[PDB]
């Protein structure tokens, strides 16, 4: 099953503050009005770069794993939350379905529906990096039509392969990026405040 | 002028000759806070190394280095590099970092170097030919030895074949020295392959034991982990300067700003993607990088058979930063504000112009745009003319160039 | 700001001063058309104290001396229309201040004294005299402008009225002078753009090169760089030397039209504005200038039966200057250009021949003064 | 080398081609005007103000010159002016008289 | 359209949009002038029988 996207999915493409102003950049990123995977939970690939988004209720979801494998001969990517922070490791577990009750072979380590919290997961070959954003919401499961840009968390100086996901277990969304066009719009505090995803259709180009 | 205009006569007449340009006033560098220094010191701090078989592997990552710290103390029994000089390892970034660290014998400790024959070269820690990294070596007699000897630092006399570059190896087997069938057992002509020091607090130096760490490089198709020095100055404000910020470099003056940069934001940009902002990575300010000033400098001149004279217009600057006159054109310098106006001699800018006048100096004033005339109408006023004069009006058109004809084959070859 | 690519621009010679004096050329034009556009006055001319103008009331394009000392309909031009890597713009030789000096000048002497101060001295004449000779200037008498002298006084001053409404209401209709602006900033903007682009070399950002390669490897990756911003360049200069082409043809053309339109009365049909042209009123905007054209519309005809001659004692008469027309019983003559009927008479008309040759005659009397 | 030679060499005539394409386009706007004030400033009367010189134009004798034409425009310049009083209209038996 | 020349093609950077908005300049104003010419006219007006 699907759903509407609207106009989420935009994030921050670089640490550069501009005012006032319309910036054009191509990268990876959700088209706009797309359709994302409706969930209320398997394995599922990453293809280029993922979307994630859910409206739990108080940081519910517990964390994902992400690598070609998802079970030994290489280290997989783990993350993990643990309230409002969040904590990071490469291992060659190979756990079974449970993998949240399997709880090592490890190469790196860090540590950092009133509401709705949206994610992006990106390879860049330059290393690995997360966006994120945290907004309140109507209560309701689909996804509400407004704007704001995911912000980067981090970025992981790993090298890790990555080819799937999966998550470690309310209304949730997943969609896929791709080689896009987009017009960002900055306001006077050096802030993403409106876009165009720029080969929507004709008006849009 | 004379020289810009290839010429020793310079007619009356305004001519741009050189760009002024504010120079430089010093060098500004900043990067973060010095915050995570690579733990080289930490191994050499251990509190034993190993039996030079089994030598010691730490990995070395996500960190900044300074070499120098290491090898400018006279402190060890000897610090030397190889394939790259001592200085040079302060410049470099790398993915991966490996400190390698063992203990042998004062006699044994020059077969550590590059493409070495002999038992630990080639059974315990094999040195490429073309080995790039550093040796530092101490003696350790006095942490080491043991009265009727220590056995914690031995040494593979035997192998079944040298070692690979920087191969670490724990495999041993018995050595057939004759023909005794060993069998894994020692015995008459079947040694064993871990001989020991024995270290004694009493040896000679050639017998005392010396700890050893190796320094050992490699960067990959897996981005740096491993970087130089997070280089950094004091951070001058209001004057015109060099500077770098994380790597960006350029020249400006850095100003203060009120620019909020988003936490994650480090350099800011103006419409035409020019940079005009930054974070100093050392506070939280974000400063204005407002361009260097500059402008065309150009030469006012009455014509050279009548007077030497000059002045100058430093065109679009501001009399802070070059007798002197600021004008809306720029500075005025060499010339008087006589500020009375007059016919347009020599054209400046913004309603300026100059002229050379009675004793005799350039002048510089607002042009007048001709006397002033108050019509006298009325509504029952007429002015008829009772007389007229003829008049001739010369006017003056080019109608054709000079006919000019090249062929390109005998310009561009010939 | 590189010593090693301003060695290596050496090796192209001239280009680097030859392109700087092409722009220095276009610069100094400006000035040049600037004044054979507004420096066409003698004198400067100033408005009288009483605005006596006969009825006319120019006290939306004449200086308002409370406020630069502009016209009100110019304050409009001036509000509807809307980094240094080393690009330099320069001033203009004239300010807006002194523009307006001339569009001033230019309107006081066209104000007081007709066309006398574009061809010798400046001579006073009343208002409602000088528009009298502007309308005999288009085939209408005299007295047709004294007949209805208030009327024609308001409707001039409730066409200028209409103007003034017309400039507050959209900024659209500036576009010839909007466009010279926005090209202009197009240009420039992409010729700084140009500065980013890699033109094939390793890096646009000259420091990396500088820093990242030994000299034989940087000459290349430089010299890449060169032929690059040396092209922008040129295509820059040579699209510019084009533009001022073009603005020079418009600066002719508006110097043509102050000589004609304002320091005279043009009878160049449809030059000065559509209609019959009466007179002009320049005011000043940024980087244009306006004209205020005024201009004659017949507006509301009457059909006529008409003859080429008349008859009388079988000679025939042609109009002396006019035409014949009657109301189906009675014939009269009047100028060509406003119904006024006059009664057909010796003095109105001459003779030559005889009724045979003239195809399509009449007969009716000629009165005898 | 003959390459780069060729490319400089090229580009630097391709350049002066270009500029007296556009300068020989400038004088072709002022020959146009020669021929035009020719036309009417030598061959009849231009009643146009300020084109054949400054007054109330009365003819103009053209002079060849190196690459150019001089124009000697003769002109009426009216040159001794008194005031008067005047009027638009005047009476004489309730019957206004214009001139 | 043979890609490994349009992806050297983009580091060129404006010349091949610019071009384009200049050949555009050149082709309105060819209707411009066309309009300027014969659309003198108020009204099309036909001749009597
Ligand atoms: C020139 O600079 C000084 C010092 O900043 C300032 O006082 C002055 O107002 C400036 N004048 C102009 C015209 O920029
Ligand atoms: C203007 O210049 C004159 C000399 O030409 C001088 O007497 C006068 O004081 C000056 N006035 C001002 C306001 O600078
Ligand atoms: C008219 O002016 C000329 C000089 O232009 C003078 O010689 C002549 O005497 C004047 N005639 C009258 C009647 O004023
Ligand atoms: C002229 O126009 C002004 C407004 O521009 C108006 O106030 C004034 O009453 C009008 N009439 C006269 C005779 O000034
Ligand atoms: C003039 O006459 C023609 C033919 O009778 C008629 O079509 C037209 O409407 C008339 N126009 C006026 C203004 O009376
Ligand atoms: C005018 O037109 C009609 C039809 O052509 C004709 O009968 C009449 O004789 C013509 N009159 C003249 C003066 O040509
Ligand atoms: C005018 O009147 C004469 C007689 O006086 C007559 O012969 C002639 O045909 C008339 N002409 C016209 C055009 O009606
Ligand atoms: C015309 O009369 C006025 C007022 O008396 C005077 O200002 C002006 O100078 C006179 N002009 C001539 C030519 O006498």
């Amino acid at each position: 099953a699907y759903t509407n996207s609207f106009t989420r999915g935009v994030y921050y493409p670089d640490k550069v503050f501009r005012s006032s102003v319309l910036h054009s950049t191509q990268d990876l990123f959700l088209p706009f009005f797309s359709n994302v995977t409706w969930f209320h939970n398997p394995v599922l690939p990453f293809n280029d770069g993922v979307y994630f988004a859910s409206t739990e209720k108080s940081n519910i979801i517990r964390g994902w794993i992400f690598g070609t494998t998802l079970d030994s001969k290489t280290q997989s990517l783990l993350i993990v939350n643990n309230a409002t922070n969040v904590v990071i490791k490469v291992c060659e577990f190979q756990f079974c379905n449970d993998p949240f009750l399997g709880v090592n072979n490890c190469t790196f380590e860090y540590v950092s529906f009133k509401n709705l919290r949206e994610f992006v997961f990106k390879n860049i070959d330059g290393y690995f990096k997360i966006y994120s954003k945290h907004t309140p919401i109507n209560l309701v499961r689909g996804l509400p039509q407004g704007f704001s840009a995911l912000e980067p968390l981090v970025d992981l100086p790993i090298g890790i392969n990555i080819t799937r996901f999966q998550t470690l277990l309310a209304a949730y969304y997943v969609g896929y990026l791709q080689p896009r066009t987009f017009l960002l719009k900055y306001n006077e505090n050096g802030t993403i405040t409106d876009a165009v995803d720029c080969a929507l259709d004709p008006l849009s180009e | 002028t004379k020289c810009t205009l290839k010429s020793f006569t310079v007619e009356k007449g305004i001519y741009q000759t050189s760009n002024f340009r504010v120079q430089p006033t010093e060098s500004i560098v900043r990067f973060p806070n010095i915050t995570n220094l690579c733990p080289f010191g930490e191994v050499f701090n251990a509190t034993r190394f190993a039996s030079v078989y089994a030598w010691n592997r730490k990995r070395i990552s996500n960190c900044v280095a300074d070499y120098s710290v290491l090898y400018n103390s006279a402190s060890f029994s000897t610090f030397k590099c190889y394939g790259v000089s001592p200085t040079k390892l302060n410049d470099l970034c790398f993915t991966n970092v490996y400190a390698d660290s063992f203990v042998i014998r004062g006699d044994e400790v020059r077969q550590i170097a590059p493409g070495q024959t002999g038992n630990i070269a080639d059974y315990n820690y094999k040195l490429p030919d073309d080995f790039t990294g550093c040796v530092i070596a101490w003696n350790s007699n006095n942490l080491d030895s043991k009265v009727g000897g220590n056995y914690n630092y031995l040494y593979r006399l035997f192998r079944k074949s040298n070692l690979k570059p920087f191969e670490r190896d724990i495999s041993t087997e018995i050595y057939q020295a004759g023909s005794t069938p060993c069998n894994g057992v020692k015995g008459f002509n079947c040694y064993f392959p871990l001989q020991s020091y024995g270290f004694q607090p009493t040896y000679g130096v050639g017998y005392q034991p010396y700890r050893v760490v190796v320094l050992s490089f490699e960067l990959l198709h897996a981005p740096a982990t491993v970087c130089g020095p997070k280089k950094s100055t004091n951070l001058v404000k209001n004057k015109c300067v060099n500077f770098n910020f994380n790597g960006l470099t350029g020249t400006g003056v850095l100003t203060e700003s009120n620019k909020k940069f988003l936490p994650f934001q480090q350099f800011g940009r103006d419409i035409a993607d020019t940079t005009d902002a930054v974070r100093d990575p050392q506070t939280l300010e974000i400063l204005d990088i407002t361009p260097c000033s500059f402008g065309g400098v150009s030469v006012i001149t009455p014509g050279t058979n009548t007077s030497n004279q000059v002045a100058v217009l430093y065109q679009g600057v501001n009399c802070t930063e070059v007798n002197v006159f600021q004008t809306r054109a720029g500075c005025l310098i060499g010339a008087e504000h006589v500020n009375n106006s007059y016919e347009c001699d020599i054209p400046i800018g913004a309603g300026i112009c100059a002229s050379y006048q009675t004793s005799q100096s350039i002048i510089a004033y607002t042009m007048s745009l001709g006397v002033e005339n108050s019509v006298a109408y009325s509504n029952n006023s007429i002015a008829i003319p009772t007389n007229f004069t003829i008049s001739v009006t010369t006017e003056i058109l080019p109608v054709s160039m000079t006919k000019t004809s090249v062929d390109c084959t005998m310009y561009i070859c010939g | 700001d590189s010593t090693e690519c301003s060695n290596l621009l050496l090796q192209y010679g001239s280009f680097c001063t030859q392109l700087n004096r092409a722009l220095t050329g276009i610069a100094v034009e400006q000035d040049k058309n600037t004044q054979e556009v507004f420096a066409q006055v003698k004198q400067i001319y100033k408005t009288p104290p009483i605005k006596d103008f006969g009825g006319f009331n120019f006290s939306q394009i004449l200086p308002d001396p409370s406020k630069s000392k502009r016209s009100f309909i110019e304050d409009l031009l001036f509000n509807k229309v809307t980094k240094f890597n080393g690009l330099t713009v320069l001033p203009p030789l004239l300010t807006d201040e002194m523009i307006a000096q001339y569009t001033s000048a230019l309107l006081a002497g066209t104000i007081t004294s007709g066309w006398t101060f574009g061809a010798g001295a400046a001579l006073q004449i009343p208002f409602a005299m000088q528009m009298a000779y502007r309308f005999n200037g288009i085939g209408v008498t005299q007295n047709v402008l004294y007949e209805n002298q208030k009327l024609i006084a308001n409707q001039f001053n409730s066409a200028i009225g209409k103007i003034q409404d017309s400039l507050s209401s959209t900024a659209s209709a500036l576009g010839k002078l909007q466009d010279v602006v926005n090209q202009n900033a197009q240009a420039l903007n992409t010729l700084v753009k140009q500065l980013s682009s890699n033109f094939g070399a390793i890096s646009s950002v000259l420091n990396d090169i500088l820093s990242r390669l030994d000299k034989v490897e940087a000459e290349v990756q430089i010299d890449r760089l060169i032929t690059g911003r040396l092209q922008s360049l040129q295509t820059y200069v040579t699209q510019q030397l084009i533009r001022a082409a073009e603005i020079r043809a418009s600066a002719n053309l508006a110097a043509t039209k102050m000589s004609e339109c304002v320091l005279g009365q043009s009878k160049r049909v449809d030059f000065c504005g559509k209609g019959y042209h009466l007179m002009s009123f320049p005011q000043s905007a940024p980087h244009g200038v306006v004209f205020l054209h005024v201009t004659y519309v017949p507006a509301q005809e009457k059909n006529f039966t008409t003859a080429p001659a008349i008859c009388h004692d079988g000679k025939a008469h042609f109009p002396r200057e006019g035409v014949f027309v009657s109301n189906g019983t009675h014939w009269f003559v009047t100028q060509r250009n406003f119904y006024e009927p006059q009664i057909i008479t010796t003095d109105n008309t001459f003779v030559s021949g005889n009724c045979d040759v003239v195809i399509g005659i009449v007969n009716n009397t000629v009165y005898d003064p």
